[PDB]
């Protein structure tokens, strides 16, 4: 699967152009057309994915049935959203639903590529080759023979007890994988709160180029269910009510901004959450302020969508002239 | 020139590569962005007035607590009668801006054909 | 050199012994050589001088993968180090293309395959994970006016690299104009500038003129001064020829930027500078004399500044890695013809042999790791000469 | 206002996020930080008097070598007789602090009917 960028423009060949915001209409139109292609696509990958479990060497093999209802749960909540099972949602989300779905996408690709290295065969069965090797097919006169493959479509290739190369824990990691992608895909999963609940926050954490179980857990999601079951390692640390998040759980000793205040090394980037819903002027200070209290770098800028606008300005050269002509 | 460029989301056509990863990199600059009109504003907190969906932030703290702030700031949120503005998304760009030593332009013409 | 680093920091940790010989040691074992007398026994070493040292099949350790992965590296070793893998002789031009691409700091085999090597027979055999899964027809690089890449409309998180090919050869306009409409197409962030290689006298091909606001005040406040001295003193005045020749060359122009650089200075004099060669004051009291001498000399500051040798002492750092990090710069590099075909209707063979040797040529790259651009409306304007 | 602006170690209430990593990275700025006086440097520079601390150098030159230096270089640096001021600590910046230079911004002429 693969998700298509904002501003993508139906072309020949197709292009990427934000000069076509030109007010707010134009901004809703330009996240449906894509999430109803990122959606799609979810559709058409999703359902398939028992094909990566052998039948005959995994010991956990999924139910296909599982990821049948996507289609018509994320077509709901997309119209619901849009269009102001039937809920009731804020349209200023739909900026946070498109990043939603590309999470999705994130999560598969940690599965997919994790259990592509598994070999288990917890239970042999004796009676396959019982006294007889087959080798390949016979190639042609005179060609070279095939030395990068592992795989041979007709050779009995060689298979080994869960034991060596490390897969006894692999064979723990995708099922706790499997499972999240289980979790993510539910009904309330995405759960805003009233923004007016919701106090500004700026958590640091790693970039997108991280694997989905090292980044910060997004705000947007349904944390007293999902903050268990987010990464393996940290599970068997033990360290699973840590991790960098919006909340914490009760009754754990926790403090406030711990991540904050002691130093910060593994660190690249910063997620600022809380602001959408409010004022203008308000959330700028709020953020500028923020930014002076805990010491942190970048700057902030605030603009207007629409084509209308409804000054003056201090210049030092222009002053120094106009001081020696009245 | 300063009535335009600053103001408008068609400040991208002099800065490309505007990006929305929910945060700024260490470094970078983050961009809100607005709209104006106070019935428009009404219609879009439409949704924060229903009772069934506020009632999601007792269900989220039994188990969860939020962060605290100034009782002020909470005061001030809450007063959604006059409104004429709303923040409606984010963007990333990775770079800050230099700020001085004014910019003299350098102009090139095309060659000529044959 | 880094596809070699890459086979050998590879095959460092390599144990197979496919075929063990049951005659080396059958019955007894060797232990090291004994330390002298209360030292210390050696415990972080693993492989130590005539010790009996332990070997095993291919099947542990996972070494049943890198069996095959340094037998891939080393063929793709052979097959970089052939006469047809760098097939840019004789050189040609290509459209323009962007592509992302990893950092120089991963491996070889993870970032993008550059433009001159013989690709048609270098995509297979350039990564071998991709060859397991089985896409290796989609890794990026060039092949397979401009050229519309792909990829750029899905989204590019683990990429942080452009890569800028087909720009080489051309003349130094149309690159600058083709290279922004394709970042202004696809939504890209870096900033673009150009240099010269020479000396500051070789700027005789055009005319240099610009309009700086900080003395637009200026030219106003002497322009009318000089007039109204022109209604006071016109008798004696509208006699002189210097003073007249002086009125309708200069004062009499709306605006500064209409007068050029060579019009400001004597040219015999700056010719005899090179070996190679061989009542006024009423408009001194009034700054009509210093004026001018200001306008030349922020002129040249800003014209010597266009120099490889001169921009490099300002902004030490420029290396050449084929195009630009997300958010830096790119630097273009570009010579006269005159430096390049040094010894290769007869009018119009003599007018295209002068002409093609004032071109500007655009022969090499640099980047930078950092853009510095911020709305001052300040410029200076280059115009080619007519031969 | 650059009397105050570009001197006091309260220059990041104008640009926060300085650090101390020992260094700096590529592209990015180095801050000097140091404090001034007679009675403080002669107090400090105390430690570098005592040939027990001298010793440190003859000691250590056993077995490892010191990079190359111009022999007036070390010359003048061992004085310590009359110095006003002294180099204290050090910080990073993640950015360009630029000066000394106006910008170009390189661009094409407008299509002007002819």
């Amino acid at each position: 699967p693969q998700v298509r960028r904002f501003g993508y423009t139906l072309e020949t060949p197709p292009v990427i152009r934000l000069s076509n915001i030109v007010d707010y209409d134009a901004f809703l139109k330009g996240y449906q057309q894509v999430c109803l292609q990122a959606i799609d696509e979810i559709d058409r990958t999703f359902p398939n994915l028992f094909r990566l479990f052998s039948p005959f060497f995994s010991s956990f093999n999924p139910a296909p049935s599982d990821f049948t209802g996507l289609k018509t749960l994320l077509n709901q909540r997309l119209s619901d959203i849009v269009s102001g099972i039937s809920q009731i949602e804020a349209q200023y989300a739909l900026q946070y639903f498109y990043d939603y779905l590309s999470q999705l996408v994130s999560a598969f690709r940690e599965l997919a590529e994790s259990a592509f290295d598994l070999m288990d065969d917890a239970t042999p069965d004796t009676r396959r080759f019982p006294k007889f090797l087959m080798l390949g097919l016979v190639p042609l006169p005179n060609q070279k023979p095939e030395v990068y493959a592992l795989n041979s479509p007709y050779r009995s290739n060689f298979s080994q007890s869960p034991i060596y190369n490390g897969n006894q824990l692999r064979v723990k990691q995708v099922r706790f994988l499997y499972d999240r992608l289980v979790r993510l895909c539910a009904a309330d999963s995405f759960y805003l709160l009233p923004f007016y609940d919701t106090p500004l926050k700026i958590t640091p954490s790693k970039d997108r180029a991280a694997t989905l179980s090292q980044q910060a857990i997004p705000y947007y999601l349904n944390y007293p269910q999902l903050y268990q079951y987010w990464s393996y390692d940290t599970y068997r640390k033990g360290r699973s009510q840590s991790h960098p998040a919006y909340f914490y759980p009760n009754n754990a000793n926790i403090t406030p901004n711990s991540d904050l205040l002691h130093r910060l090394d593994d660190y690249s980037f910063y997620r600022i959450e809380g602001h959408i819903g409010e004022a203008n002027a308000t959330a700028l200070q709020r953020i500028l302020d923020y930014q002076q209290r805990y010491n942190l770098a970048f700057d902030v800028i605030t603009l207007k969508i629409g084509n209308l606008q409804s000054i003056s300005g201090q210049f030092d050269d222009l002053n120094a002239d106009f001081g020696r002509i009245k | 020139q300063i009535m335009e460029l600053q103001l408008f989301h068609k400040f991208a056509q002099n800065n490309p590569g505007m990006e929305h990863l929910g945060g700024v990199p260490k470094g970078g600059t983050f961009v809100l962005v607005y709209v104006d009109g106070r019935e428009l504003v009404r219609n879009l907190l439409s949704a924060d007035r229903d009772p069934t969906y506020q009632a999601r932030t007792e269900v989220i703290k039994k188990y969860a607590s939020l962060p605290p702030g100034s009782p002020q700031e909470l005061a001030t949120s809450r007063e959604l009668l006059n409104r004429e503005d709303i923040v409606v998304g984010d963007f990333c760009l990775p770079y800050r801006f230099s700020s001085k030593t004014p910019t003299v332009s350098y102009v090139l013409t095309q060659p000529r054909p044959i | 050199v880094s596809a070699f680093r890459e086979l050998a920091e590879s095959a460092f940790d390599l144990m197979d012994d496919a075929t063990p010989d049951t005659r080396r040691f059958p019955k007894f074992l060797m232990l090291g050589l004994v330390p002298l007398p209360n030292q210390k026994p050696e415990v972080y070493a693993l492989n130590s001088p005539y010790r009996s040292n332990f070997s095993q099949s291919p099947i542990y350790n996972g070494n049943q993968l890198r069996v095959k992965q340094v037998r891939f590296l080393y063929d793709r070793l052979v097959r970089l180090c052939a006469a047809d893998s760098f097939y840019l002789l004789p050189f040609y031009d290509t459209p323009l293309k962007i592509t992302p691409s990893k950092d120089r700091a991963a491996t070889l085999s993870q970032q993008a395959i550059p433009y001159y090597l013989n690709y048609p027979q270098l995509y297979q055999y350039w990564s071998y994970d991709t060859y397991r899964k089985g896409r290796s027809q989609s890794h990026p690089a060039y092949f397979y006016n401009i050229t519309p890449n792909s990829d750029l409309l899905h989204r590019l998180d683990d990429y942080s690299f452009y890569r800028i090919e087909g720009h080489i050869g051309e003349a130094n306009a149309t690159a600058l104009q083709r290279i922004l409409d394709y970042q202004q197409r696809y939504n890209l962030a870096f900033d673009v500038i150009t240099l010269k290689i020479g000396n500051l006298q070789s700027f005789q091909d055009i005319n240099i003129s610009g309009q700086f606001d900080d003395l637009n005040a200026d030219f106003g406040r002497i322009k009318d001064t000089f007039a109204k001295l022109w209604q006071r003193y016109e008798e004696s005045w509208s006699r002189n020829v210097f003073l007249y020749t002086l009125k309708r060359v200069f004062f009499d122009k709306t605006s500064l930027a209409e007068i050029k650089s060579d019009q400001l200075f004597n040219p015999i004099v700056a010719r005899a500078s090179v070996k190679e060669a061989y009542a006024a004051d009423t408009l001194n009291y009034f700054e009509l004399k210093g004026l001018m001498t200001a306008y030349q000399q922020r002129l040249a500051q800003i014209m010597e500044l266009q120099l490889f040798h001169k921009f490099a002492q300002n902004n030490p750092g420029m290396e050449h890695l084929g195009g630009v990090p997300k958010g830096g710069t790119f630097v273009l590099v570009y010579v006269d013809g005159r430096e390049l075909v040094r010894n290769l209707s007869p009018q119009e063979l003599a007018t295209s042999r002068e002409l093609l040797n004032r071109e500007d040529i655009v022969v090499g790259d640099f980047c930078l790791p950092y853009r510095f651009s911020s709305p001052t409306v300040s410029y200076v304007l280059t115009q080619p000469r007519p031969i």
